[PDB]
RNA sequence: ACCUCGAUGUCGACUCAUCUCAUCCUCGAGCUGAAGCAGGUUCGAAGGGUUCGGCUGUUCGCCGAUUAAAGAGAUACGUGAGUUGGGUUCAAACCGUCGUGAGACAGGUUGGUCCCUAUCUAUUGUGCCCGUAGGAAGAUUGAAGAGUGUUGCUUCUAGUACGAGAGGACCGAAGCGAGGACACCUCUUAUGCUCCAGUUGUAGCGCCAGCUGCACCGCUGGGUAGUAACGUGUCUAUUAGAUAAACGCUGAAAGCAUCUAAGUGUGAAACUAUCUCAAAGAUUAAUCUUCCCAUUUCGCAAGAAAGUAAGAGCCGUCAAAGACGAUGACGUUGAUAGGUUACAGGUGUAAGCAUAGUGAUAUGUUGAGCUGAGUAAUACUAAUUGCUCGAGGACU
RNA sequence: AGCGAAAUUCCUAGUCGGGUAAAUUCCGUCCCGCUUGAAUGGUGUAACCAUCUCUUGACUGUCUCGGCUAUAGACUCGGUG
RNA sequence: CAAGGAACUCUGCAAAUUAACCCCGUAAGUUAGCGAGAAGGGGUGCUUAUGUAAAAGUAAGCCGCAGUGAAGAACGAGGGG
């Protein structure tokens, strides 16, 4: 199972309405065909993937290193760069057409980083309570209190390892599987998936085959409003 | 919150190593020739030719 | 809390704004804190925009912002712009003021900003 | 690389409606709905006053209220929904785009309707 | 969303006046209380006139919610009263002149005894 | 009465759970005076779950209600450098009992003084400098880690079999469930106090009007971006392995039988991954790519001027980032932020004029007026012409 | 005399009726009154209580089910500490 | 703060509602004072004219979410000692 890969950004939340009575937010991501930095095929790669980069700005824009590596490669300068794994099908130069490499209705996973959020409470990101909202006593209405561990001559007489305290919390990359397709637009070379994706709008949204199906197509739920007058 | 001695000379020290006051990098002055910092204005007062600041 | 000092509020805020919007209308130059000054200018340069229509309808908008001074009052404040700093600025589509940065303060280390206003 | 954000609306040429015709917030109107269960397909003519003319394009929803049996009876719908046909029956005038004083209101008790 | 305790009137044609929850039939922390969904409930005013005990503990099919449910459809159907009806022992009411009306939510279940009889179906 | 009397706060209630299996179930299996469903004992066996009320100061204890399930033990009978204290280890007021009496009731109704500005280790994320070993910029990876490891009903298969019948399945497939995680707040909600609008008094803006202050911010209704949920989508699987309970195969000891003595397969909700995520200060610095470097002569050796050029940093704008650091883009050739105009979107016909009205006022001008964040052009303003570290294969 | 598990009952959560699906909380009910009980007075009483108990209409962040708007600390900066 | 309304516990403790004026109405018990402002209901804005010394008020009309319009106003009922 060779998971094709598509790189873009996020740039819309919306809703349309589908079949069953139901309706399906539907987002729209926006890119471009992009340059193949590179393949791995694993004997002393340690694995087999594909080095793409995508995000190209000007020339004036970026680093000698990896420019001149991407011209020594027949790229444009890029201002980013990631390796989809498990596929190597790629060939030298070879710009990213996605609405035929991705059909319409396989459910597929998207990888994408958070909204940051920096240091909050507990209760998020670990769920759980706070202390008394009223009653009238005291002043304490969120806090962790008891983080006992022992409290004695030699029960723990310390404290445990392993904390469930957030940090930076938010900006983290993590992919999330069955999304299922909804359209393509080619004019922008843009495609209609169903769910929102994480992180801010505009961020970076990567889709690729699923693992949880090897991709089952779904049939496209008539529901367009052509009711004109 | 709470202690049960007083605390050392050297890591005293080390604790306020990190208290280091904030660097200035200076920058030249081509409106007038004095000294001057980066991004604010001169001794003489000119900014962009434009003299603004009054010595007196 | 128990009874003290409020600190800084939104409408001691746009109450400071307006001082000095109106001490920068009479005179030309305003010393502040640069976020002040930030604050300010967006205000500022709406409001000289605004005066660009002379009508009385914008003598009765602009009417909201206008404070006295030692030198002028409201009234002679809001004649003059309408008649003399108005017509100078209809050659520039904003960016009517300029904010230059001077150093710190010497009372709490603020970093200060003079804000004048200049075609 | 450039976001215009109109491309929000570029896409909405599919689900739009033209039928619809403009009301406010105090307006009398009845639309039709189908109840299809395989066979004898019933036909809805829900009516009423709407409390709320609002939308972004795809956010264009409106609530509107019948009475039966003394009971008010309240349903929103979005403009870009199937098996609807909204018939506009009177409109009056209405100040906010959102009111909801009205589902107290009775006969003999319900404000000046706009001819 | 409705919790516990709360007080309602009757729709269908039994005789009764004011019903309270006795159990919310469920699982814990459900938290929710769309319609369509079965509850225990026991009769907190029954004139003597109605068919059932003052405070019999018996099963109802909430049909009105003032709290509301949102449709998934892109519609969306709101009550302000609370309602339901008192089934008795499989699903069918124990009233038979329906008054007000009912909704299509739990139209997915059947209950086909009270939706053959009600005024309107929504 | 061993150890603490120059203290080592003991019942709670609360949030958080953790450990064990001598387990309630989700597990698998053996056997059963197990016709079948429904069953019971035990075995391997802790991944997960094991509620909501009243009652007694009370986690003890009663039953109520369900679910497959309401299991037990240990954490100072867990946690007052985490909070009020309800009986109880401040007082008393009163009833009863008793003492000859000050008074006792470990009986009873009531009230009832909880302080700590975080030093060190673990610790949440980031940082000062440095290493990654010619310099610099990147790409990686997976020793070792974390989450995920939850779970019922209905329908079809199926009232089929069995059983005269009643009763009535074990497997599998679909939908619907519950809890929880992850995301967005396109829909709806609280909220969005220098936004708008209805809107009253008082006192200011020379007076009438139209503004202003206070009345929470005068109250009230909404609302740009945006926060969160009650707003809506998914998931708990499949698969390679392996023992475990049980069945074993050929098969001796014990010329057969016999899972065992060699291996073998069926093989537990469990285990390792497959799913998702960080990761080489991971000095086991692991792996790879790219860019840059070429001026004798001395000085404890390669600087006597070159002393990055590869770049990074000081500083400013930004910032959906965001205790300060912080990382990312822009640094004028710059759209990096702000402004002017336009747009999305929201508020809601602005003031005034005109008509009728003696006059509350109704209509036209007008879908007009307006706004802090969302979007587009635009160097109109600012980030300018600056400063610091920073090049030569030292070594195998 | 009066009242009786008491402003007081070891047996006791004694028992009965009801409010209560759930009620040693509330009331009345009987009584081997461990040890109730008339001048450390009783029974009941008309309003009221900066007393308590339970039921009731009304109000809910009281919890479900979390925060919101802004500050004040907090956090950096400068001065004292 | 939509919805539940005391389900959290000894847990109605800060928590909302009734308020100023005017018009009805008010139970039991009572020692005849009361209870009682019980409880429970209704109106307050502007204009015209009348009232008067004004005052509220009176009749007619007007509007919208309201009309002590902002800032100032009592929650109780029942049982027991």
């Amino acid at each position: 199972m060779e998971i094709r890969g598509i790189f873009g950004v996020k740039v819309g939340m919306s809703q349309v309405f589908t079949t069953n009575n139901e309706r399906l937010p539907i987002t729209v991501i926006y890119c471009e065909p992009n340059q193949v930095a590179g393949v791995k095929t694993e004997a002393k790669d340690k694995y087999s993937a594909t080095l793409l980069s995508f995000d190209t700005v000007e020339n004036k824009k970026l680093n000698k290193p990896q420019q001149g590596f991407f011209e020594k490669n027949n790229l444009k300068p890029t201002k980013h760069l990631q390796e989809i794994r498990n596929m190597t099908g790629f060939e030298m130069g070879q710009q990213i057409t996605p609405q035929n490499l991705f059909q319409v209705g396989e459910y597929v996973d998207v990888s994408a980083i958070s909204k940051g959020r920096g240091f909050t409470g507990a209760i998020k990101r670990w769920n759980f309570k706070i202390g008394p909202l009223g009653h009238g006593a005291g002043y304490p209405h969120r806090f962790q209190g008891s983080v006992q561990a022992g409290r004695g001559g030699a029960s723990a007489q310390r404290v445990f390892k392993g904390k469930k305290m957030s940090g930076h919390y938010g900006h983290e990359k993590v992919t999330v599987q069955n999304l299922r397709i909804v359209g393509f637009d080619e004019a922008n070379m843009l495609v209609l998936v169903s769910g929102a994706i994480a992180g801010p709008e505009g961020g970076v949204v990567l889709i690729r085959t699923a693992k949880k199906k090897p991709g089952v197509v779904k049939p496209i739920e008539l529901a367009v409003q052509t009711e004109k007058a | 919150a709470v202690q049960q001695r007083r605390s050392s000379k050297h890591r005293r020290d080390k604790r306020r190593s990190h208290d280091a006051l904030t660097a200035q990098a200076l920058s030249v002055c081509q409106k007038c020739g004095k000294k001057k910092l980066f991004h604010r204005v001169c001794s003489c007062g000119m900014y962009g030719d434009l003299r603004v600041k009054k010595a007196y | 809390s128990y009874i003290n000092k409020p600190g800084k509020t939104s409408a001691w805020r746009v109450m400071t704004v307006r001082q000095q919007v109106s001490a920068v209308l009479a005179y030309g130059k305003i010393e502040t804190t640069l976020k002040k000054a930030k604050n300010t200018q967006k205000r500022l340069d709406k409001l000289i925009t605004l005066a660009k229509v002379d009508n009385f309808n914008n003598r009765r908008q602009v009417k909201k912002w206008l404070l006295n001074t030692n030198l002028f009052d409201v009234d002679q404040l809001m004649d003059h712009l309408f008649s003399k700093v108005a017509p100078k600025y209809e050659k520039t589509p904003g960016g009517y003021s300029r904010v230059l940065k001077l150093g710190p303060r010497r009372g709490d280390a603020t970093e200060m900003a003079i804000l004048q206003l200049t075609d | 690389k450039i976001n215009k954000q109109a491309l929000i609306d570029l896409v909405e040429q599919k689900q739009l409606k033209a039928y619809v015709p403009e009301f406010s917030a105090g307006d009398e109107v009845n639309v039709a709905i189908k109840l299809k269960e395989k066979e004898k397909v019933r036909i809805q003519n829900f009516t009423g006053t709407v409390l709320r003319r609002r939308g972004k394009g795809i956010s264009e929803t409106f609530i509107v209220r019948k009475t039966t049996d003394g009971i008010p009876i309240e349903k929103n719908f979005q403009i870009h929904n199937p098996n609807i046909s909204i018939e506009l029956k009177r409109r009056g005038k209405v100040r906010r785009a959102y009111i909801s004083y009205m589902r107290e209101r009775s006969g003999k008790a319900a404000k000046i309707k706009e001819r | 969303m409705v919790s516990f305790m709360t007080r309602l009137n009757v729709a269908d044609n039994t005789g009764a006046k004011q019903v309270g929850i006795i159990k919310v039939l469920g699982s814990t922390r459900k938290r929710y209380a769309f319609l369509g969904d079965v509850v225990v409930v026991s009769v907190k005013d029954a004139i003597p006139s109605g068919m059932v005990k003052k405070g019999q503990v018996l099963r109802a099919v909430i049909v009105r919610t003032k709290k509301g449910q949102q449709r998934k459809d892109g519609t969306h159907l709101k009550f302000d009263d609370n309602a339901c009806v008192l089934i008795k022992e499989d699903k069918s009411p124990r009233g038979t002149r329906i008054f007000g009306p009912v909704a299509r939510e739990l139209r997915e279940r059947g209950y086909n005894k009270i939706l053959s009889l009600a005024v309107e179906v929504v």
